[PDB]
């Protein structure tokens, strides 16, 4: 019988390559389009990941659709943060091994602001010195951290899943340190981080909606993301979305 | 309406 943490490790998606062509010069439109094309594939990876996530398949199909639509950007941004922390200690954005945006590349028109946002996530990992197991658990929590304002078709199951993974984050913290009462200080810090993710991601979500809607910027989106964004867009304009916070 | 590919992936239904 395998532990839940070890399953989380085995099912974690492998880092994708972008297949960016470093031959041609960089432009804002091209870069953003490349990132979106990469995001499409990363999201498909995340869906396959969710389907293998212990617990997740028990939710109603419509709750599955809902949680993935509401949280895809969180998942992607969080992973980006992790990779950036791991490969460059938060100095560069490591989108893919073949696509790293450093200080210089950020100077492109439009890029600087959006990149500053994504780096915030990265430096959080740096500040708190997050561990792999902590990261894996927090990531699951993000999937389960945004619900519709009037709840889910199977709130029963949802609440149980959410509780299992909170417990799991617990074990992960303990495994780093032992059974001190600094353990609950850490739990606070990490739950504070999960909370601050709604604001940080909200920023990204805004840029995303903007570049999606405003055709004149000529940013392309793959069908996967386009379908999701266009469905998710009215729901966010109508503020019918509720974050689950750990704190006040 | 409802996002097609995401739906296809989650139901898996022929
Ligand atoms: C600032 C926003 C937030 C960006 C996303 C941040 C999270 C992410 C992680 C990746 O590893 C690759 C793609 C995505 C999923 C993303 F990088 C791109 O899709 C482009 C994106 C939406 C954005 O850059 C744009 O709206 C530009 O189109
Ligand atoms: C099957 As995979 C490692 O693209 O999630």
């Amino acid at each position: 019988f395998p532990t839940l943490i070890s399953l989380l490790e085995v099912i974690e998606p492998e880092v994708l390559y972008s297949g960016y062509d470093s031959t041609l010069p960089d432009t804002s439109t091209r870069l953003m389009s490349t990132l979106n094309r990469l995001g499409g594939r990363q999201v498909v990876s995340a869906v396959k990941w969710a389907k293998a996530l212990p617990g997740f398949r028990n939710l109603h199909l419509d709750d599955q659709m809902t949680l993935l639509q509401y949280s895809w950007m969180s998942l992607m941004a969080f992973s980006l943060g992790w990779r950036s922390y791991k490969q460059s200690n938060g100095n560069m954005l490591c989108f893919a091994p073949d696509l790293v945006i450093n200080e210089e590349r950020m100077q492109l028109p439009y890029m600087y602001d959006q990149c500053q946002q994504m780096l915030k996530i990265s430096s959080e990992f740096v500040r708190l010195q997050v561990s792999y197991d902590e990261y894996l658990c927090m990531k699951v929590l993000l999937l389960l951290s945004t619900v519709p304002k009037d709840g889910l078709k199977s709130q029963a199951v949802f609440d149980e899943i959410r509780m299992t993974y909170i417990k799991e984050l617990g074990k992960a913290i303990v495994k780093r340190e032992g059974n001190s009462s600094q353990n609950w200080q850490r739990f606070y810090q990490l739950t504070k981080l999960l909370d601050s993710m709604h604001e940080m991601v909200g920023g990204l979500l805004q840029f995303c909606f903007y570049t999606f809607v405003n055709k004149s910027l000529s940013v392309e989106f793959p069908e996967m993301l386009a379908e999701i964004i266009s469905n998710q867009l009215p729901k966010f304009k109508a503020g019918s979305v509720k974050p689950l916070l750990f704190h006040q | 309406s409802r996002p097609a590919i995401l739906y296809a992936l989650l139901s898996s239904s022929l």
